[PDB]
RNA sequence: UCAGACACCAGAAAAGGUGUUAGUUC
RNA sequence: GUAGCCAAAUGCCUCGUCAUCUAACUAGUGACGCGCAUGAAUGGAUUAACGAGAUUCCCACUGUCCCUAUCUACUAUCUAG
RNA sequence: CCAAGACGUUGCAUUCUUCGAUGUCGGCUCUUCCUAUCAUACCGAAUUCGGUAAGCGUUGGAUUGUUCACCCACUAAUAGGGAACGUGAGCUGGGUUUAGACCGUCGUGAGACAGGUUAGUUUUACCCUACUGAUGAAGUGUCGUCGCAAUGGUAAUUCAACUUAGUACGGGAACCGUUGAUUCAGAUCAUUGGUAUUUGCGGCUGCCUGACAAGGCAAUGCCGCGGAGCUAUCAUCUGCCGGAUAACGGCUGAGCCAGAAUCCGUGCCAGAAAGCGACGAUU
RNA sequence: UGUGGAACGGGGUAUUGUAAGCAGUAGAGAUCUGCUGAGAUUAAGCCUUUGUUCCCAAGAUUUGU
């Protein structure tokens, strides 16, 4: 089954990206290293122009 | 040693070679563990023994209760920062390397585990799975 | 004080460039007269590779009846045209080609195999052979009778319709395929009646067969002993270089041994990788070839944007488990496995759940353009 | 303890032994030409006495106990009589 | 089942053999 | 052979012995001294500060290493002289 | 060997070469051979000892310059030895190490010390061969296509869990089988990770083009992401059955049968550039 | 002289992250916001092409049963 990527807010098909779990056990699914690395830098998806979350909440 | 585990563990990327410091996950009183050897390591020249989630290692408590320090006791790697590939295609990696203190029979010395527990570790070791809060 | 096994296999040297571009089937399956007449080889082109999701139906395994992800190799295999037959007679010195019989009409694709410069040539190959075929078929009949009477091995000359594949090459690849099964008379009759006709890979392979893949590996050029042979890198303090073998021999024998690692060609070598399952034989005309039964979503094997450096596969293809020797668009030979195998891994049926056709030319995120337009505003 | 199962194939030309000392491996032995085996006693009859004796010896060697105390483990097949 | 083959010389022993060919004595 | 000091850059035997640090040290440090063959301007014993001096450990750090990979310019390479 | 394994008995320094110079220990690296077998395979004797057997393997560390050694571990096991005490135009230079210097002992002294202690330039291949890859004239009329295969090399290894089975046996097996791993090997790049001169896109600093926009310079200015390629036991795939046997057990009374990880072939790599065939066209 | 080849152009694909310009009832004049998942780059070892433009009916050498 498909899952929603955390940052890009798009569908991740099987065998794509990384799935990272924090010490708090929370689970974050990234589809590409770019979204992975942006999340590590603590970027807000609502402030990043190419994220579907920003697009949904703006326009 | 490793034959005291229930179940067969798949191959995964080794992310904790010898002399790696990992965080103590249980309430035993230790704060970090110092890996000195990994069980079931063959004979390969120049290659450090390396451990992954669910492996059993011999470790020394560098920081913790003084009675706990200055000795070797078995440990189980429960969390790994290096990425490993499950056979279904998902790549896993925890935020930090973590281990717990166990006896050679496989029963952990602590009473609870803090943080997520690798599914492979939980499947191999029922006691760790029983004491785990969440398995991922 | 310490030991370490040898670096590398001594059964593969000399590590020289292959003398051939197309893989040579060095062994054919043992002939069984009980079996019907059939082909034991095929010749395709490596289109590319992708990955799939499959439910593992192996009892007793830790992931029985649960999904797994496997990398698969797609080889475009348009039907081969049988253009001739050649007979082999067993002798105290080995097999000897007794004679060869060609078809009346040979296409331009296979005729280009005989010319280095087809543009400037008068295209005169097989012209007199075609003339004698038309005017006197008795000489051909005597040749076929000679094969039936004396030859004990029969091999059909087949060429590949390379113009159907998206390749700039126009010389069709030609090979001999041993025809096992039945009597020698049956093989000759099968060969003669199949002159100028096409044989499809669906007839030969059966969607689960363990086959061998033969081809010349991708060339890495000249390499040092660290990369060519896997020796340990010398310390950072080394003078005059560290990516080399420190000692190349003892005092006696006063020579460098053939067993010592050296630099040179590391790549473009002939390999025969064994035990590759066919996961799916897809038909070119069918538009649902990459769509499984649990996925629906009518789609083709070619990912979005085409196979990187290959294009779009429109003909019959074969999806194999795992990697195969060689780069993309390289001619590969698929032959029937010589050994018998009764393993559960080799005999389990394969039923795919989903085949990835996202673009391999980057980080693809959409399977088909139809849902790509859905996601994009 | 474990009964020994004997199966005859090709009119006794092939003898298959199963459940020997509880083992799950079926031991298949092909008798020499001219020897016929029929059925806890097995009778092998033929014209070549040497071939019959060799087939009996091969059957006895196939039904052999390994890495066990011979005094305690007496399971096996032994020739009882040999005449005309 | 790794016989023997010409002095110097390229080296071997005690003791043995259900080896074999002979002999000596009860 | 006093005050001192020491298996000290001086102790053969010697991997001295005990403690110390390490999972493990013929290391290092502390203490002991019938010290092959220590010792007082041939200066003895301390010693802040200084030292491209000798040595030991610890945190930080790292391709030093596991275990190698990739990139760049100049070479090498091919050509003219 | 001998009988009361004691007693016995039989076996497995020299100065010839080099002083018109053979680079002097250890480690690292890499290869190969021997068997006097540590583990694995096969039997045999009461967890213990032998026979065939060198096929494959034989580790990570603490100290010490050390070969031996000794420790903490792991492991199926961490056997021994040769190769100019294998291996410095291969490395390093810790030991050795001329000249500096210190100490102790010895000497009236200069000095000595096979005592300790620090500092102390490690040159050269472009030649021949060998090895490793790369071309190549010519027999076969010429050029090409498709092959044959002499010979050479060769490759896989080990463990655990489960089922057998708490059965046989009187606490505890074993074959088959299954599922995964260890070491090795040949590939491969769908996914993941690494790499960045895509100088592809964005960002930042100092200066410069009068300003904006757009750019340049900073020996690739720097930072984020970065396709493609390359690459990772950091990623994936793949790696088997025939025959003769040794130990040894049988059969009949030499011959034949049984039996090892051994030998030899199927399989795999090379293709004799002076081994060969079939075929196509022949100015 | 071809379902030719090359040069560009279009579409797909992918990388980055909303361009130049303009307006504002945004802004304590850095910045925000609309047009704007836009623009730029995209085979140099990506795919595809009824697109346009252009090129090629060869020169030299060696070759016999």
């Amino acid at each position: 089954r498909v899952h929603t990527c955390y940052f890009c807010s798009g569908p991740v098909y099987p065998g794509h990206g990384i799935m990272f779990v924090r010490n708090d056990s929370k689970v974050f699914r990234f589809c590409r290293s770019k979204c992975h690395k942006n999340f590590k830098m603590k970027r807000n998806p609502r402030k990043v122009a190419w994220t579907k979350a920003y697009r949904k909440a703006h326009g | 040693g490793r034959g005291a585990a229930s179940g067969t563990k798949y191959r995964m990327t080794l992310g904790l070679p010898v002399q790696a410091i990992m965080n103590c996950a249980d309430n035993s009183g230790a704060k970090n563990l110092y890996i000195v050897s990994v069980f079931g390591t063959g004979a390969r020249l120049n290659r450090l023994p390396a451990a992954s989630c669910g492996d059993m290692v011999l470790a020394t408590v560098k920081k913790g209760k003084p009675d706990l320090r200055k000795k070797i006791m078995p440990a189980i790697v429960v969390r790994q920062r290096k990425a490993w590939r499950r056979k279904d295609g998902v790549y896993l990696y925890f935020e930090d390397n973590a281990g717990v203190i166990v006896n050679p029979k496989g029963e952990m010395k602590g009473s609870a585990i803090t943080g997520p527990v690798a599914k492979e570790c939980a499947d191999l070791w029922p006691r760790i799975a029983s004491n785990a809060g969440t398995v991922v | 004080k310490f030991e370490q096994p040898r670096h590398g296999s001594l059964g593969f040297l000399p590590r020289k460039r292959a003398s051939r571009q197309r893989g040579k089937v060095k062994a054919f399956p043992k002939d069984d007269a009980s079996k019907p007449v059939h082909l034991t080889a095929f010749l395709g082109y490596k289109a590319g590779m992708t990955h799939i999701v499959r439910d593992l139906d192996r009892p007793g395994s830790k992931m029985h009846k649960r999904e797994i992800l496997e990398a698969v190799t797609v080889i475009e295999t348009p039907p081969m045209v049988v253009v001739g037959v050649v007979g082999y007679v067993e002798t105290p010195r080995g097999l000897r080609s007794l004679t060869t019989v060609w078809a009346e009409h040979l296409s331009e694709e296979v005729k280009r195999r005989f010319y280095k410069n087809w543009f400037k040539s008068k295209k005169k190959a097989f012209t007199k052979y075609a003339k004698k075929y038309a005017e006197s078929t008795q000489s051909i009949n005597r040749e076929l009778e000679r094969i039936k009477k004396y030859c004990s091995v029969v091999r059909v000359l087949a060429h590949t319709q390379i113009r159907k594949t998206p390749l700039a090459q126009k010389k069709a690849h030609l090979m001999e395929i041993q025809v096992n099964g039945g009597s020698v008379a049956d093989k000759v009759e099968w060969a003669r009646e199949h002159f100028e006709k096409t044989v499809d890979i669906k007839s030969t392979f059966e969607q689960n067969e363990m086959i061998d893949v033969i081809g010349v590996t991708r060339g890495k050029g000249n390499e040092g002993t660290t990369a060519r042979w896997g020796t340990k890198r010398l310390p950072r303090k080394t003078h005059r270089g560290l990516r080399k073998v420190a000692c190349i021999g003892a005092w006696h024998p006063a020579n460098v041994q053939w067993t010592v690692a050296r630099a040179g060609n590391a790549g473009y070598m002939h390999r025969t990788q064994l035990n590759s399952k066919i996961y799916r034989i897809g038909a070119g005309d069918d538009a649902k070839n990459a769509s499984t039964d649990f996925d629906a979503t009518e789609k083709r094997i070619t990912p979005m944007g085409g196979f990187v450096r290959y294009g779009v596969v429109e003909n019959d293809f074969v999806m194999l488990n795992g990697a195969t020797p060689g780069p993309v668009k390289r001619v590969l030979t698929l032959r029937k496995s010589l050994l018998t195998h009764t393993s559960r891994k080799a005999l389990e049926p394969v039923s795919l759940k989903w085949i990835d056709t996202a673009s391999k030319f980057g980080h693809g995120r959409f399977q088909t353009p139809a849902e790509a337009k859905q996601f994009l505003g | 303890h474990f009964p020994i199962n004997i199966n005859l194939t090709e009119n006794g030309t092939v003898v298959e032994i199963r459940n020997f000392l509880g083992e799950r491996i079926t031991r298949v032995i092909k008798c020499l030409p001219g020897v016929t085996v029929s059925i806890d006693e097995i009778i092998l009859e033929g014209n070549s006495l040497e071939n019959v004796s060799q087939s009996a010896a091969n059957i006895k060697q196939i039904c052999n106990v390994r890495n066990k105390d011979i005094r305690k483990f007496l399971d096996g097949i032994y020739v009882s009589e040999r005449g005309n």
